[PDB]
């Protein structure tokens, strides 16, 4: 069956360049008009590129100057080629298959519906460099309390409580990213308040690439 | 000798998807401008060749499909494409060289109160081979339990009316589609265009 | 609704001729204009198609021209036989909403003839059966236009008279019209003078032809 | 800003009937150009339910269904099936864009589980972070169905840069969202009233600190 | 050749039931549109509907919908025009038309037309003609006539002399009186020198009432 495969993905900063390749398989390539279409995380389609069976190609005009598409159809490929990379330009990149290719007498914009699509290449554009997380916990006023990160590149980041003992009730909230490209994250135990006057928390949050193993207690 | 293009083009009556026409055009000289200089069709796609530079080109047989379908519909008449017309009325070889070409049929073949005589095929147990037509009217078993001859639940007549009105939407107005597929095989070329 | 709307509603023309009408439509009809041609006593018969297309046996003195809105259909060298009315009609739509022009009548062009005025007195068989009619003729005139008018010991006389006009003639190309006049034996008796006063423009001044039933 | 706009979520419990519209400009729709409709789970790529504004391709259900009117286009869902619950999106091509133009998307949810609403439990920041000389405000959201919530950030009476995170699922199967907006210079000292507004299914929910 | 033949003239009374009849030959009459065209009394054409043999489509023009019935056998190549309650204004001659084809996205006209039917529908009897002259005047060129009167229904058939006479002989239009009964003239030119030497005879002919009347015209005795 068809099979769409793009590679070339990475972080990358920002001016950079990168090349996406897609390989094609299960279907005659050089029939089938190709596209790029790119989503942002968390956010919707966007369309990239467009090449005909011909080599008519179409831009976005975002892209414009900056990307580049091509085909190869020995290789039965399709590439992108990207430069002066942007964090707007941060994405999952998708290969795309397009109707079979036609000469039209009507004027008029070719059709473009994609039926076949490629798990996708994340291509992540950030000016960040890595820092260790800086934690400050939440203190309490059951009963919830928790721990807090700042500032911090890259993920993961992994949190554990009490020397991990403590499961039930602790909830890792969803990390964020900043406009400087660092991360916030909390983690919240929810445990009664008689435990709390009797019982002590600590919070162990450990960031490999920054090397810092820390050890948090909240108290109220 | 000119090739009899207008019979299939100009025809009072079409035929409908599931019982599509098809007209082999032979010994003849084909002139393919009738068809560019027209302004009147919605859809004129060519695979395999230019709809220009048709009549330098000699085919040694042309064959005209015409069936009605809704407008919409158009776009499943193309190769590698999948649906319920395009898997159970009427396949497009994946190597096909030929024009696909549809104008709207509106005030033809629409009136008021409905015109339910073009039918379509909703169910098959296979997808259709290329060129190829079914005219069969047999319950289909989409279930465990056998029909036995009686329609119900997952035991359908194979066959529906497309409802054609002039106050539906264009892609529901009937649309009147001509296939024209060009062989090249071993043989003396009936068809020539003009030019050759 | 489409509306098909023919200039001229008649013309008088002579063999050799060159004959334009000119059929209009509310709103575009593309190319489904027809001309049709038709003779008292005969069908219809359909002379162009797709605005310029001439149907099988339409000599090619018969020519057409148009689109969209505005249509026009030509006969370069008028012919005896093309002395007809002519019709447009529009096959754009659907059959539902197929619509004809009111009609453009093809006359020979002749030199002005006065009537010739008759008046006929009432029979006494007829007399008998009850009822009288009094019947003035107007002959061989050119053009069709006349004014009658029935005159009784010089009253003019209103919804009583009916009147019928012929087609024109093949040899001489001129009209021939009836006026009856019915009243009853009682009112025929009761009066003396029965007149038919004629108006046309050959005739410098009306005509009147009387009898009376007393003098005569 | 999308050339065309869906609605940003739809909510059906099993066997009932949606509707998810596609607006559009005399650009794209309404100048007769197609629309395509596609279908996301979450973690996948794209697949195409709807193309030639409503022809369904082979293996997809005969419920999906496609129509048009105007610059509007909808996709209708029948008989609702928990494997339906995905983001819809349409695509179309815009004359001025030169280019083929997709919408924001629609989030639909089989109601499946019962509804349920964010549990917000907003945060001060930390004395330490204050020793830090930095200011924190975390507002946490938890155990809402659907998971689709908007966060507006109240100082002092006032509308307030502010990022905030996209819907996450716990492992309930409720969603918890994450608003992280921490402003240390010239306003926490100035304004003792903070709040954070979370709407969901049309009701808000408020948690204040300060 | 393409022939259609239409059936012959129905006189009837109002409220009655009328089917007409147009039979092709020539051509295939399952393949082409074949439809009812009425032409109302001194008026211009128009188009009632159309039907297509064989595949059971009547298409019918917007004016006449519910009116009236368009049916087909194909068996017998015929094509029917229904009248379910006649009425006075229904009273026109009707035409059968086969549709040549349609191109591109529109129709074509009719190219093969009927004879025609002419439908009279009135509240009036069957009567014969009363045959009453038109006596010369005593007064070069002299007019005679006869006058027709009372008849119902048309048509009603003159000649002169029992065909001899056929020069300045106009037979006029018919007209309808109040009565219900029509009435109409023959005329004719003759010398005045004639009249004493020549016998004038107006032939009429009503064949519904099976009526047949020669009337001298006579130079009137004073
Ligand atoms: C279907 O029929 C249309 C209409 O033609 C008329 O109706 C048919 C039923 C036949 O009886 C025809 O004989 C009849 O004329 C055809 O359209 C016509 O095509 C011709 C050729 O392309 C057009 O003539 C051309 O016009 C262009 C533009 O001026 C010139 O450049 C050319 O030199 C040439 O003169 C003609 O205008 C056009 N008529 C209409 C009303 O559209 C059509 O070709 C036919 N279909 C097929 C497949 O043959």
């Amino acid at each position: 069956e068809v099979q769409l495969v793009e590679s070339g993905g990475g972080l990358v900063q920002p001016g950079g360049s990168l090349r996406l390749s897609c390989a094609a398989s299960g279907f005659t390539f050089s029939s089938r008009n190709m596209n790029w279409v790119r989503q942002a995380p968390g956010k919707g389609l966007e369309w990239v590129s467009y090449i005909s069976s011909s080599g008519s190609i179409y831009y976005a005009d975002s892209v414009k100057g900056r990307f580049s598409i091509s085909r190869d159809n020995v290789k039965n490929s399709l590439y992108l080629q990207m430069n002066s990379l942007r964090d707007e330009d941060t994405a999952v990149y998708y290969c795309a298959r397009g109707v079979v290719g036609y000469y039209d007498m009507l004027t008029g914009p070719p059709d473009n519906w994609l039926d076949a699509w490629g798990q996708g290449t994340l291509v992540t554009v950030s000016s960040a460099s890595t820092k260790g997380p800086s934690v400050f916990p939440l203190a309490p006023s059951t009963a919830a309390l928790g721990c807090l990160v700042k500032d911090y590149f890259p993920e993961p980041v992994t949190v554990s409580w009490n020397s991990g003992a403590l499961t039930s009730g602790v909830h890792t909230f969803p990390a964020v990213l900043q406009s400087s490209g660092l991360y916030s994250l909390s983690s919240v135990v929810t445990v009664p308040s008689s435990s709390l006057g009797t019982q002590t928390y600590i919070c162990n949050v450990n960031h490999k690439p920054s090397n810092t193993k820390v050890d948090k207690r909240v108290e109220p | 000798n000119l090739c009899p293009f207008g019979e299939v083009f100009n025809a009072t009556r079409f035929a409908s998807v599931y019982a599509w026409n098809r007209k082999r055009i032979s010994n003849c000289v084909a002139d393919y401008s009738v068809l560019y200089n027209s302004a009147s069709f919605s859809t004129f796609k060519c695979y395999g060749v230019s709809p220009t530079k048709l009549n330098d080109l000699c085919f040694t047989n042309v064959y005209a499909d015409s069936f009605v379908i809704r407008g919409d519909e158009v776009r499943q008449i193309a190769p590698g494409q999948t649906g319920k017309i395009a898997d159970y009325n009427y396949k497009l070889p994946d190597d096909f060289t030929g024009c696909v070409i549809a104008w709207n049929s509106n005030n033809l073949d629409s009136k008021v109160g409905g015109n339910y005589n073009y039918l379509y095929r909703l169910f098959r147990k296979s997808n259709l081979k290329p060129f190829e037509r079914d005219i069969s009217t047999e319950i289909y078993q989409a279930g465990s339990t056998p029909c036995n001859g009686v329609e119900g639940f997952n035991c359908y007549f194979p066959l529906q009316s497309y409802g054609f009105q002039p106050t539906n939407g264009v892609g529901y107005q009937p649309y009147r589609v001509v296939v024209l597929s060009f062989e090249l095989l071993h043989a003396p070329a009936t068809v020539c265009g003009p030019k050759k | 609704d489409i509306q098909m709307t023919q200039s001229p509603s008649s013309l008088s023309a002579s063999v050799g001729d060159r004959v334009t009408i000119t059929c209009r439509a509310s709103q575009s009809i593309s190319s489904y204009l027809n001309w049709y041609q038709q003779k008292p006593g005969k069908a219809p018969k359909l002379l162009i198609y797709a605005a310029s297309s001439l149907q099988s046996g339409v000599p090619s003195r018969f020519s057409g021209s148009g689109s969209g809105t505005d249509f026009t259909l030509t006969i370069s060298s008028l012919q005896p036989e093309d002395f007809a009315t002519y019709y447009c009609q529009q096959s754009y739509s659907t059959p539902r909403q197929w619509t004809f022009g009111q009609g453009t009548k093809v006359e020979i062009k002749r030199t002005v003839a006065a009537p010739s005025v008759f008046i006929f007195p009432p029979s006494d068989e007829q007399l008998k059966s009850g009822t009288a009619s009094v019947v003035c003729l107007l002959n061989n005139f050119y053009p069709r236009e006349a004014k009658v008018q029935w005159k009784v010991d010089n009253a003019l006389q209103s919804g009583n008279s009916q009147e019928s006009v012929t087609e024109q003639d093949s040899k001489d190309s001129t009209y021939s019209l009836s006026s009856t006049l019915t009243l009853s034996k009682a009112d025929y008796e009761k009066h003396k003078v029965y007149a038919c006063e004629v108006t046309h423009q050959g005739l410098s001044s009306p005509v009147t032809k009387s009898f009376n039933r007393g003098e005569c | 800003q999308s050339v065309l706009t869906q609605p940003p979520s739809v909510s059906g419990a099993p066997g009932q009937r949606v509707t998810i519209s596609c607006t559009g400009s005399s650009s794209n729709i309404g100048a007769g150009y197609d629309v395509h409709w596609y279908q996301q789970l979450p973690g996948t790529a794209p697949k195409l339910l709807i193309y030639g504004n409503s022809n369904r391709p082979s293996g997809v259900p005969d419920r999906f269904s496609g129509s048009k009117s105007g610059t509007s286009a909808s996709l209708a869902i029948t008989g609702l099936q928990a494997e339906d619950e995905a983001d819809y999106y349409c695509q179309s091509y815009d004359s001025s864009l030169s280019g083929w133009v997709f919408g924001g998307g629609t989030k639909l949810t089989v109601l499946g589980q019962p509804k349920a609403a964010p549990s917000v439990t907003l945060f001060p920041p930390s004395s330490e972070e204050l020793q830090a000389n930095k200011a924190t405000l975390v507002c946490l959201i938890s155990d809402f169905y659907p998971g689709a919530v908007t966060v507006a950030w109240k100082a002092d009476s006032s509308p307030v840069g502010v990022e905030t995170t996209t819907p996450s699922k716990q492992s309930n199967n409720k969603y918890a969202a994450s608003s992280y907006l921490s402003l240390t210079p010239e306003q926490w000292k100035s304004h003792r009233s903070y709040s954070c507004q979370v709407t969901h299914e049309g009701s808000t929910v408020e948690k204040t600190v300060a | 050749e393409v022939q259609l033949v239409q059936s012959g003239a129905e006189v009837k009374k109002p409220g009655e039931s009328l089917k007409i009849s147009c039979q092709g030959s020539g051509y295939s009459f399952t393949s082409y549109w074949i439809g009812w065209v009425r032409q109302m009394p001194g008026k211009g054409l128009e188009w009632m509907g159309i039907i297509y043999p064989g595949e059971s489509d009547t298409r019918y023009s917007s004016s006449f919908q519910g009116h009236v019935t368009i049916s087909a056998d194909k068996s017998i190549s015929t094509a029917y025009l229904q009248w379910s309650s006649l009425k006075a204004s229904d009273t026109a001659m009707y035409y059968c038309a086969r549709i040549r084809g349609v191109y591109s996205s529109g129709w074509i006209g009719g190219d093969y037309w009927g004879q025609g039917t002419l439908v009279t529908v009135s509240s009036a009897s069957t009567k014969g003609p009363s045959v009453f002259p038109l006596a010369p005047s005593s007064k070069g060129t002299a007019a005679l006539g006869c006058l027709v009167k009372d008849y119902f229904p048309e048509p009603v058939t003159v000649s002169w002399n029992s065909g001899a006479l056929t020069s300045g002989v106009h037979t006029f239009p018919a007209v309808l009186q109040s009565s219900g009964l029509y009435s109409l003239s023959s005329v004719v030119t003759v010398p005045s020198s004639s009249l004493g030497t020549q016998t004038y005879i107006c032939n009429v002919n009503h064949k519904p009432s099976n009526t047949k009347v020669d009337k001298k015209v006579e130079p009137k005795s004073c």
